[PDB]
C-alpha cells in the first residue's frame, strides 16, 4: 500500500497490463495509509494482505480483531482474497477462523524455504490432505 | 495571452521560493503567494480574479483543498495545478473531485518545477481560457470581517437533524448544525462561514454559542420524557485548550445535564491531525461519560490506533458514500466493511445523506441501522425540532 | 468512406457476429484474424488500416502483443476495443493504447449495438496540440531532429561551442519546441529515448566538425531522471568510443532545479562524466536557495544563466550585481560562464562591461539544423 | 448571446446557488421568483424568456401550475428542470412539458455542474418535421385554418357542396397537411380541439355563403374518438343555433375504417345528427369487409370513394365494376355518391359513362382558403 | 422515395385484409403478407430487403417477436411498426427491446389503421431511410432447408452447462444445450436454428437426438459416482403428443436411469401458452419423479395457477435479470421477490447469465443460491464436461 502511494505516475500502465494479462495483483501491507479503502476502490486488486501485527495484537487488542473482521467483510464484498500473515500458533489459527479468515501465512505452517524444502513441504502437505 | 494571474499555495518557504522564482521567469502576469489560509483568503478577497491556483494537496500549515472549496464558491478561480504528483491509483478520483468544485484541472507540476513544464501548462491554460466559465466576483461569499461581525452579533442559530432507524424512521438522536441568520443573505449553511471561522480561529467562539443553545434544547427534551441525545461538532483546533473538557462539564452541570445526554463528533481527518496533548480532551470527555462519534469516516483504519482505548461510541460514514452507491458500486463494499467494523467494536453506525428510498433499502440490505438525511428530516430550528419530537 | 477495419477475434461465433455487424455500418473493406499469428500476417502485407479491433477482457496477453505488432508495423491508426472497459481503469487503458503510438477511438461490447459502431465512425472521420499517440509515433519514426545553438564569445565574433536542442518535424504542424512534447515525454518516460536519438545525431555532427578542424564543443541537456540510470555514463563512453570522439569534445547540462530533485544515485553518473573528462554545466543557475553551496560541492566546468538576467539588466540593477558576482565566481573557480538570451548590441556591450565571456541569443544565432550550423561554422 | 433565463426556486439558499451558477455561463439577463405568484408577475410584464427553470421533484403542484402559466403567457420557449428526472419516467416527463407547448431543453440536479449548464446552452442555441410542442403552440395560437374543396357535379360545371379540410399556417414551414400534425394530435388527444376551431370557421363561411344565396353544403370530418363524446351532437346544434344555420346546411364525414373501431356509444351521437337533419357521409367506403352490410344498418346520406378508384379505372377493370356497383347502391338507397381525386377529362367522362354524379379532384378545384373559395363560389 | 417494402404480420385474416387494403392505397411499393411464421420466414428468405415490418406483438398463430429476432439477424429489415398500440407503462421498454435487436422503431399503427396515419409513418420512414444501417443479405442465417438437412445429418451436439452454488462454484447439476456443428459455418447456438425448428415443427426431432446424447452422458456421470442431474428443454409444441411422458420413460429405462436423474425445463411463456391436454404430460413427468423447472421466469405470478398442484421443483430467472441489475436497479426487487417465492414453495432457484464477480456477490446478497454463466463455466461438449466434473 505505501509503495503504491509513492509510485511513479506511469505505474498504472504496468498495473493495467498485468490485470489485462490475467496475473494476480495483491495489495500488500494493506491499511498503512491514508486512503486505504478509497484506493482499493479505484483499482481491482485480486488480493489484499494483512501485516503480521494484526494477528499478534489479537489477545491484547479487541480493535485488532475488529479491523480483521472489517477487512474480511471488505474482501468478501469485493469478491477477492485476503491473506493474514504472522500465524505463529494454533489458538490464533482458530481465532482467525471464527473471524472468517481463510488464507494465511506464518511460522505455524512454514517459514520461507529454498526450492527443494518448499517442494518437499508441498508433497508432504498433499499427502496429509489425502488422509 | 495577458495578465495571467497565479496564486501559489505553498507552506514550506524553500519550496515556495523555488516555485515562485521559476514562475517569475516564465509567467506573463502576477505571481501571488500564500503561506497559510489567512494569506490565501486575504489574497482571494482582494483579487478580482485568480486565473490559476497552484496547490499542494498535503500541507502542514494549511488545508489546500478546503481553500479550493472556498475558492470555488468565490467565482474568481479558473484552474488548478497540483504541485504534488502523487498517488497514481487515486489520481482520477482526485481530478474529478477538483472538477466537481467548478474548477478546471490543468495538470501537475513536478517537485522539480522545470521551466519547460511550466510553459506547457501555460500554453495549455491559454488554449482553454475562452472555453472556461466567466470569472465573476460572487457577493454571496461573506468576507472574513463580515463573518467576524455576524459571530459578534448573535446571528448564528443551532439547527437539529434527527438520526433515525432506517426501517421506520424511529427517532434515536440528532446532530446540532450551525446556520447563519445572515442579515441580508438569508440562512446560510457551513459552506459560507465555517472555512473562514476555521482559518481565523473563530470556531471555538461559534461552538460556545451553539453548545449552550443546544443544551437549552436538550433540557427541554428531557423535560418532555424525550431521551434524544444531541451531538455537537468539535473542530480539532478547539482541542488546543487544556480546559475544553472541564468547560464542557461545568456547562453541563450548569444546565442540569448528565454527560450521557450529549455527544461530540470530530472528523477522521481532524482526529488524525491532532497532537496527543490535544487528544487528551477526548479521553476526558470519554471518561466523563459523553458519547463520542468519529465523523466523515471511510478512508481507512489507521485512525483506530491513535489512542490506547478507542473512546468512540459511534461512527459516521461520509455523506458521499450514499451518492456513490450507484455511481461507483465498489463503495458498497466499503459500506459493508464499515458495518462489520462498527459491529465488531460494539458501537453504532450512522450513514448520512440518505435522500431516496432506493438508498434507504440498499443501506438496510448492507446492514446499516441508523441514518440522517433529507429522506427522513431536514435540519430544523428548535421549535420545529421540538414539535418533530412528538410522533413515535 | 471507405475505411479499412481489421478485427482480431479468436472465438469463431464471436468473429462471425462482429464482422457481420461491421458490414452494415462500415463503408469499406474488413479483414479477419483467428489469432495473433494470422493478424500479424494480414499486417505483413497490407496498406493502411484505419481501425484495429480486439478484445482485451477475453484475451488477454495475446491482445496486448498484437497491438504492439499493430504498433511496430506502422500501419494502423486507431483502436476500438471489443469489450467495454471498466470505468475505474478507463484512463489507464487509453493511456496504454496511446503509449503504443495508436489512437484510442473507443470501446464497445459484443454483440455490437449498431448505433454505437456509427457513433465511433462519425467520431473517427470527424478527426480529419499534439497527442500522446502522436509523440510516441513521431519518436518511433525518426521525426525528432537535433538543433544547434552556438556559444560564442561576446567580444570579437567568437565560437566556443554549441547547445544541442530538441526539435520535432511534425508532418502537419512542422518544427516544434519541447513544451509541445516534453510534457508528454516527461509524463510517460520517453526522455531517455529522445536523448539517445539526439546524442547519436549530435556526435555525427561532432565528427563532421572534427573533420573540418573545429573545436566546437557540443553540449547536451540531461534530464535528472536519467541521472539515476545504472549505465548512462558507461553508455555515453561506449558511443564516444564508437565515434572516435574524445570525452572533452562533449558537454552535459543539468538545470539547478532538476539537480535538486535528482535521484539518490545521480552522483555515480556525475563522477563518471567528470573523470571521463566530459564538460558538465549547471544550467539555469540561481534557481534554488543554495546555488553557491552547490558549486562548492561539485566541480562543474560551466555555469549558465538564463534569458531573464539579460532582459532585466536595464530596468533592474540587482540583476547586474548578480551577473557581476557570478562573473567573479566563475573567475575564482576557473570555469566558464554562459549568459543566455542576448538579443541586442546594448545588451552585448553591457555584458562585457560586467565581465562575461560567453553568450547565446538571437543576436548571434538562433537554433539551427545540422547543415545551417555546419555552414555557420565554416565562417568565423 | 444574450439569453433570458427565468428561475423558479422557492428555497432561498437553493435560489442563491442556482442563480450564481447561471451568472457564470449564461450570457444575458436572469430573473428570480420565490414562488408561483411572483413568477406569474415576472411574466405579466416581460418580453421573451428563452429558458424557464423550475424544480419538479421538490415542488410539486406549484411547479406544474407555473409551467402552465409559462404556457398561457405565450412568452417562454424552453425548459430546463432543476432536478434530475428519473430514467423510468423520462419520456413521460418530456411529453408532459411538450403538451404544455413548451420545448424540453433538458434537466439537471442542484447544485448545477457548470459544464452541464454549458451543454444545454450549446444545445439550445444550436436550435436556431414539426414537434409536439410546435403543434400544441400552433393550436393554442390560432394558426390552424380551414380549407375548402368543392364537391361539383361531373357533367356541367356544378357545385353541390364542400369538404372542409384542416391546414396549418406554420410560421416557418408554411401551409401543411394533416400527416404533419394529425399523428401528434391523434397521439395526444387534440383532435377535438382542432375540430371546434374549424367547425366555427366553417359555419362563419357557411353564413357568408347563405348571405350570398348559395346552397353549398359544408362537410366536416369527424374523428371516431369524438364519436364517443357525451355532448358532440348537442354541441354541434348549439353552434348551428348560435349561427342561425340549419342542420341540413351541414355534413359530417367518418371513414369506414374509423367507424369500425369507434367507441360503443358512437351511435348515440349518430342518431342525433341524423334526426337533427345533418348529412352523414361514410368516407373511404370499401375499406373493411362488411361495407355493404354497414350501409344497410345505418342510413348514411352520402358515400365517398377515394383517389385510388379513379386512378385504377384505366388499368384495372375491376375498379370500374365496383364503381358501377356502388353507383347502383347509392341509386337504390336514394343517397349521393362522391368520387374523389378526379384529375383528368378522360377520368371525368368515364365516371359519367359509369353513372357517378358528384366528384372532387384537381380537375375542378384544389383545396382553398376562405376567400379563394368564396370567389370560386361567386362563379358557376 | 421508391419501392418501399412492407411486410405485414397479421394472424387474423380480417385485420390483415383491412391493414393490407389501407397499405395498398398509400404505400408506394410492394405489400407483403404473412399469416404465420412459415409464410413470414419464407417471404424473408426470398426477399432481398424488407424495409418495414408491421407487427402485432400478441398473435395466436405466430410469435411476432421471435420472427423479429430472426429478422434482425437476417440483415434485411430496416424498421418496425406495431399494430397493437398497447400498454402505456411498458411502451418504452417495448421500444428499447425492439431497438436492441438492430431495428428501428417507427411508431404504432392504431387498430383503425387510418390512411392519414399511415402516410405520417411513411414520411417518417422516408426521412430516416439514409441514416439507417445498410441492408445486406447475411449468409450466416441458415435457411429452413439448410436447417432441415443438418437435422437429418447428425450435426447437432449436446453441450452442458453446470449449475453451481454462488459461493464456491460447487457443482449441482447442468443444463443440456443445443449446438449446431455447421459444416461450413462453425458451431452455432440456438439463435441460428431454433426459431426455424420451432416454426417448422422440427423441435421434437432435435429433442430426441439430444436427449439420448444426454442420457449417455448422465449414465457416464452415474458410473463416476457424480450425482449431477441433467436438465433438458422441452418446447411447448412437443407437449402436443400424448406419449411424450411415456416415450421419455421408455428411454430412461432403456438407459438404466431413474426419472430422478433428469430434469425438464419449459419457459413460462411456453407453459402459459399450452392447452390443458398438453399440460398433462408435465403432470406425468412430475409423477414419474423427474425434476421440472420453469424457465425464463420473472414476468409475474399467474403461471403458478394453471395446474392443481405445482409440478415444478425449480425456477430459473431470465438471463436479462443479471444484466439489468446496474442498468435498472428496480429489477433487484424482482430478484428478491422471486427468491422469496422459491423459498416459500420449497423449490430451488437458478439465476443465469452470471458473468462478473460483482454480479455474483450482489446475487448472494439478494439471497440467490444457484447460478449458471460464463463466470463459472461455458457450455461444454461431453468430454470437456466430464473432465470438468472432476474437481470438488
Ligand atoms: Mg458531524
Ligand atoms: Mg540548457
Ligand atoms: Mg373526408
Ligand atoms: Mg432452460
Amino acid at each position: 500500500e505505501t509503495g503504491l502511494i509513492s509510485a511513479p505516475a506511469s505505474s498504472l500502465e504496468n498495473l493495467v497490463r498485468l490485470w489485462i494479462m490475467g496475473c494476480g495483483l495483491a495489495m500488500d501491507d494493506f491499511g498503512a495509509g491514508y486512503s486505504s479503502l478509497d484506493r482499493l476502490c479505484e483499482f481491482p486488486f485480486s488480493q489484499i494482505k494483512l501485516d503480521r501485527t494484526f494477528v499478534q495484537k489479537m489477545k491484547t487488542q479487541p480493535r485488532s480483531c475488529a479491523v480483521i473482521s472489517s477487512v474480511v467483510a471488505l474482501a468478501q464484498a469485493l469478491g477477492i482474497s485476503l491473506v493474514v500473515e504472522g500465524v505463529e500458533s494454533d489458538e490464533q489459527r482458530v481465532r482467525l477462523i471464527e473471524l472468517g479468515c481463510s488464507i494465511a501465512q506464518g511460522y505455524l505452517f512454514a517459514r520461507p524455504m529454498p526450492e527443494q524444502h518448499f517442494l518437499d513441504y508441498c508433497s508432504g502437505s498433499l499427502e496429509h490432505h489425502h488422509h | 495571452m495577458n495578465d495571467l494571474n497565479v496564486l501559489v499555495l505553498e507552506d514550506e518557504p524553500f519550496q515556495r521560493l523555488v516555485a515562485v522564482t521559476a514562475l517569475k521567469k516564465v509567467v506573463p502576469g502576477s505571481i501571488l503567494e500564500a503561506a497559510d489560509g489567512k494569506e490565501a483568503v486575504a489574497i482571494l478577497e482582494s483579487c478580482g480574479h485568480v486565473d490559476i491556483a497552484i496547490c499542494d494537496l498535503q500541507m502542514s500549515g494549511m488545508d489546500g483543498l478546503a481553500f479550493l472549496r472556498h475558492a470555488s464558491l468565490s467565482g474568481k478561480v479558473h484552474s488548478v495545478i497540483l504541485s504534488s504528483e502523487v498517488d497514481p491509483i487515486l489520481r482520477q478520483a482526485t481530478i474529478s473531485m477538483i472538477e466537481c468544485l467548478g474548477l478546471n484541472f490543468l495538470g501537475d507540476l513536478g517537485k522539480p518545477f522545470s521551466l519547460e513544464r511550466i510553459t506547457a501548462l501555460l500554453t495549455r491554460y491559454n488554449a482553454r481560457r475562452q472555453d472556461l466559465p466567466r470569472q465573476i466576483e460572487v457577493a454571496e461569499l461573506p468576507s472574513v470581517a463580515d463573518v467576524v461581525r455576524g459571530l459578534d452579533n448573535g446571528e448564528f442559530e443551532a439547527y437539529y437533524q434527527p438520526k433515525v432507524a432506517l426501517d421506520g424512521g424511529g427517532l434515536i438522536g440528532a446532530e446540532v448544525l450551525a446556520r447563519w441568520n445572515h442579515p441580508h443573505l438569508g440562512v446560510l449553511p457551513p459552506s459560507h462561514f465555517l472555512y473562514v471561522m476555521e482559518t481565523y480561529n473563530l470556531v471555538d467562539k461559534l461552538f460556545w454559542q451553539l453548545f449552550s443553545q443546544g443544551l437549552a434544547t436538550r433540557r427541554k427534551l428531557a423535560q418532555l420524557g424525550q431521551p434524544i441525545n444531541l451531538a455537537f461538532n468539535v473542530h480539532p483546533s478547539q482541542l488546543g485548550s487544556r480546559a475544553l473538557a472541564e468547560n464542557i462539564s461545568a456547562l453541563l452541570t450548569e444546565f442540569h445535564l448528565p454527560p450521557s445526554s450529549v455527544m461530540f463528533e470530530i472528523t477522521e481527518t481532524g482526529l488524525i491531525s491532532a497532537p496527543a496533548s490535544s487528544l487528551e480532551n477526548l479521553v476526558r470527555l470519554w471518561i466523563m461519560g459523553c458519547g463520542l462519534a468519529m465523523d466523515d469516516f471511510g478512508a481507512g483504519y489507521s485512525s483506530l490506533d491513535r489512542l490506547c482505548e478507542f473512546p468512540f461510541s459511534q461512527i459516521k460514514l461520509d455523506r458521499t458514500f450514499v451518492q456513490k452507491m450507484k455511481t461507483q458500486p465498489r463503495s458498497c463494499a466499503v459500506i459493508s466493511s464499515v458495518v462489520a467494523l462498527a459491529q465488531a467494536l460494539g458501537i453504532s453506525l450512522v450513514v448520512e445523506g440518505v435522500e431516496s428510498d432506493e438508498q434507504r433499502v440498499r443501506l438496510i440490505e448492507l446492514g446499516c441501522s441508523i441514518a440522517q438525511g433529507y429522506l427522513f428530516a431536514r435540519p430544523m430550528p428548535e421549535q420545529h425540532f421540538l414539535d418533530y419530537c412528538s410522533g413515535s
